[PDB]
RNA sequence: AGUCCCUCCCGCUCGGGAGGGAGGCACUCUGGGGGGACUGCCGGCGAUAAGCCGGAGGAAGGGGCGGGCGACGGUAGGUCAGUAUGCCCCGAAACCCCCGGGCUACACGCGCGCUACAAUGGGCGGGACAAUGGGUGCCGACCCCGAAAGGGGGAGGUAAUCCCCUAAACCCGCCCUCAGUUCGGAUCGCGGGCUGCAACUCGCCCGCGUGAAGCUGGAAUCCCUAGUACCCGCGCGUCAUCAUCGCGC
RNA sequence: UGGAGGUGAUUUAAAUG
RNA sequence: GUCGGGCUCAUAACCCGAA
């Protein structure tokens, strides 16, 4: 199936996974511009090592974070879209290197479907799922309310990535649609602004209940 | 070029593909119907996979020679799912490693250390070797980083 | 004739490489470095010597043997010798620079260890215990 | 429609319920109070040079202790 | 939270006053002194009177 | 690892590999001794004290990281069914032995787990890389026989020497394509073995057949801050035989 | 240092041994 | 109203499921 020239791939340059350069790569949003990490890196394995530092993780390679976040069952101790996805011993916790593998297929995918370059069209997807406005919690007369507030940037760039992994792992929970395919549909789905992205919608129900609690 | 400049697998099959010449190999008239280890659960799914296990073994002769019956059995084990108790490892069976090997002697090809188990004759590491020239001859066409070796 | 020696560490895996002058070839435990499975492991090894360089790459053969730990541990401390290696023999400090600014574990190593395992639960780690009930 | 951005300038302190909200100065550096000094309430770690994206610029936080 | 011992400061205190030409601005030298004007065994205690030490030095040098 | 000799392979040998012997202690490792980190240096806050916050250099930075060691007491907390011991009892039985049963019963309520409800998979063939420990009432390579479980001989080992010991999760190729199914493997029939004085009550293993509930879980509620949690196998204890456990890797 | 007065306020429900 | 489970040191109140 897969030809002899791609199992024994040899790179020669530096470029993320030896297929793609993020030289043209723009970053819109002033706020999240010093926190989407793009310096030119082969592989996208740092090891965990900048978890024990504050603000370690703001100089991690994107396409590492996003690796990280599909590494993950996905429905544990709260419902997505209505259910829990408990996968237990067939998840991916723990396996970096399938991984690996579905981040790079999906974005064959990507590049195909749309003829540009994939980190350019995650870098879009991610500034559209990045909301700017929250809520924190009260309580009064055993009722709990709500009131608005802002959000940091890494806090919008940690929700944008967990809601677009999150979406990927709805859309392929016991239907005949991949995993790859799955990411790659979320992705451009809200790249464009669909309302059929699960982190789009997410985005706009969050500002949504905020708007309405000032 | 030698048996440690081709991928493992890739030689495997050549190699069984040139061993249904030798009219020293053939199946047992048990083949048909049995598995190859209790941790298995069901028969093998290619009408010749005979040959393929014989390659294995005589591959595994070359590079890890002297080596007998236990240790091979080993290598051919593996996990096995116990209903609802969690999976454990185990051996393979005997009476297919030492068929394989008792016919690959009849050919010539491996020999008996007394008290050390089995190695590889010249013949059979003639055999080996072009087989895997030929093999890397044509992989690096499309591998061009392969000549310097 | 120059031969130089050099050691990597990582996870209990042990890596000894030798480099001499040569043609191009490095080989991990007798087998050329182009072939090696998983790509992640493959790319793990490969990273200094596309940072060094074409020129310096096709004159120099490289010999790795590595024992002990695991498909990751091993590649990672081949990674830390062949890196070693190669600014220890060219002997110049913009290459060595350039490794520190990418990557500084390749020339200072990684000193982590698995934390050893308490009561409570022994088996599954340091930390995680029995679920708790009270009724 | 696409907001304003905002720099932090300086720190004051932590608030809430259970002390997840930061109390921040900012400057506006856009729009109709371009250079107008504000604090405002928010979620998430930040530090001084961070950039807010505020929706509207005349809702001001009330000062804590 | 590092907080100086107090049979440290006792110690150091009377080393510094019966040498007060013997002790200067330089670790290394204040701990060969402390190894050689005691009989501390332990190499991290060493540390911990040369260094405090070499802060009464600058104290009492700088006039406090 | 470099160096000398011998043998065998390859593209027939300019070159590239694999064994064996001579030789060496370089490298890895083993284990005795020593060095190294002190808020020592730099800039702020605080008082100019005690200290705190941020930088350099560094293998390591602020109890460096993980463990052992738990004050005066209390808790009429647990233990006389480990051993010691006062009183009260039995003292031809409540002491000492032997045989067969029982602690393994089963409308039902509860704790802690294992296996799943599938594609972030199941099956079939092929390819990779560990560490801790243990062995003479024993570990057993190697050969032969058997489809398997197992059976018949048996080198070496009182052990850095010989053995348990070529882990699984992972990678490649083919079948299955969202179905109570090539998911799941409970339950039961027939047959073959091992340990033991004894296998029905009441043991463990293998082959063919059989194919239950389960399609993600209400109110509630647990563990965890880094080589940690999750996921994966392995060693030892117990032990004649028997691990869904404990302690460790 | 330590005292005496005045005016304002007090964010659901929560019994028993 | 009956039965079962949660919450509490425990009971009552309160929450959930079922016939
Ligand atoms: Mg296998
Ligand atoms: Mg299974
Ligand atoms: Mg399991
Ligand atoms: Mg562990
Ligand atoms: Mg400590
Ligand atoms: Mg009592
Ligand atoms: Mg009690
Ligand atoms: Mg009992
Ligand atoms: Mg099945
Ligand atoms: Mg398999
Ligand atoms: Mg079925
Ligand atoms: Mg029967
Ligand atoms: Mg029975
Ligand atoms: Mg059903
Ligand atoms: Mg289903
Ligand atoms: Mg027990
Ligand atoms: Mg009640």
């Amino acid at each position: 199936a897969k030809p002899l020239s791609e199992r024994f791939f040899i790179p020669h340059e530096i470029k993320v996974m030896g297929r793609w350069s993020t030289e043209d790569v723009e970053v819109r949003d002033p706020s999240l511009k010093p926190y989407i990490n793009l310096e030119p890196r082969l592989l996208p394995h740092t090891h965990g090592r900048h978890a024990k530092k504050h603000f370690g993780k703001a100089n991690v390679h994107i396409v590492e974070r996003l690796i990280n976040k599909i590494m993950r069952s996905g429905g544990s101790h709260y419902k997505v879209a209505g259910h829990f996805m408990r996968r237990e011993h067939r998840s991916l916790n723990s396996k970096k290197v399938k991984a690996y593998e579905v981040v790079k297929e999906a974005f064959k995918i990507i590049e195909k479907r749309t003829g540009k370059n994939p980190i350019q069209v995650l870098v879009w997807a991610i500034e559209n799922a990045a909301p700017r406005e929250d809520t924190t919690s009260v309580m009064f007369g055993g009722i709990r309310y709500h009131v608005a507030v802002d959000i940091s940037p890494m806090r919008r760039l940690d929700v944008a990535l967990r809601n677009i992994a999150l979406g990927a792992s709805a859309k392929c929970y016991r239907t005949k649609m991949s995993f790859a395919e799955a990411l790659a549909e979320e992705i451009i789905l809200a790249a464009n602004k669909d309302p059929k992205s699960y982190a789009y919608s997410k985005k706009l129900e969050i500002e949504r209940i905020a708007e309405s609690s000032r | 070029a030698t048996v440690y400049d081709v991928p493992g697998d890739l030689l495997v099959e050549r190699v069984a593909q040139r061993l249904k010449e030798i009219p020293e190999i053939k199946p047992p008239e048990w083949a048909p119907f049995v598995k190859t280890g209790r941790h298995k659960e069901r028969l093998p799914e290619q009408e010749d996979w005979w040959y393929y296990r014989v390659a294995s073994i005589l591959r595994r002769v070359y590079l890890d020679g002297p080596v007998g019956i236990e240790r091979l059995r080993t290598y051919y084990g593996g996990r096995k799912n116990r209903g609802h108790a969690p999976e454990r490892f185990y051996k393979a069976g005997g009476s297919i490693i030492r068929k394989a090997l008792q016919q690959l002697e009849a050919a010539g090809f491996v020999e008996k250390v007394p008290g050390k188990g089995r190695v590889i004759t010249p013949k059979g590491r003639s055999f080996l070797d072009k087989i895997a020239t030929e093999l890397k001859k044509e992989l690096e066409e499309i591998i061009p980083e392969l000549k310097k070796y | 004739m120059r031969i130089i020696q050099t050691t990597g560490k990582r996870k209990t895996a042990i890596a000894r490489a030798v480099i001499r002058e040569g043609k191009g070839r490095v080989r991990i435990n007798g087998k050329p470095v182009e072939l090696v499975e998983p790509e992640i492991a493959r790319f793990t090894i490969l990273e200094p010597l596309i940072l060094a360089g074409e020129e310096i790459w096709n004159s120099v053969d490289i010999d790795v043997k590595v024992q002990g730990g695991g498909f990751m541990g091993q590649a990672e401390a081949a990674r830390i010798a062949i890196a070693r290696a190669l600014v220890e023999w060219t002997g110049d400090m913009n290459l060595k620079e350039k490794f520190i600014k990418y990557d500084r574990t390749m020339l200072v190593g990684d000193p982590r260890r698995t934390e050893p395992h308490k009561p409570n639960r022994s088996t599954k780690g340091p930390r995680a215990k029995r679920q708790k009930s009270y009724r | 429609d696409e907001g304003y951005p905002a720099e932090v300038i300086e720190i004051i302190g932590r608030t809430g319920t259970t002390g997840d909200v930061t109390q921040v100065k900012v400057r506006i550096l856009e729009g109709r109070d371009k250079g107008r000094v504000i604090r405002r309430n928010v979620r998430g770690p930040v530090r001084v040079g961070d950039i807010l994206i505020l929706r509207e610029t005349e809702r001001e936080a009330r000062e804590i202790k | 939270g590092k907080i100086r011992q107090g049979f440290i400061k006792r110690v150091a205190r009377e080393l510094f006053n019966k040498y007060p030409n013997e002790f200067t601005r330089d670790f290394e030298h204040n701990k060969k002194k402390v190894e050689e004007l005691t009989n501390v065994t332990s190499k991290k205690i060493r540390n911990r009177i040369a260094g405090y030490i070499t802060k009464l030095v600058r104290m009492k040098e700088e006039g406090k």
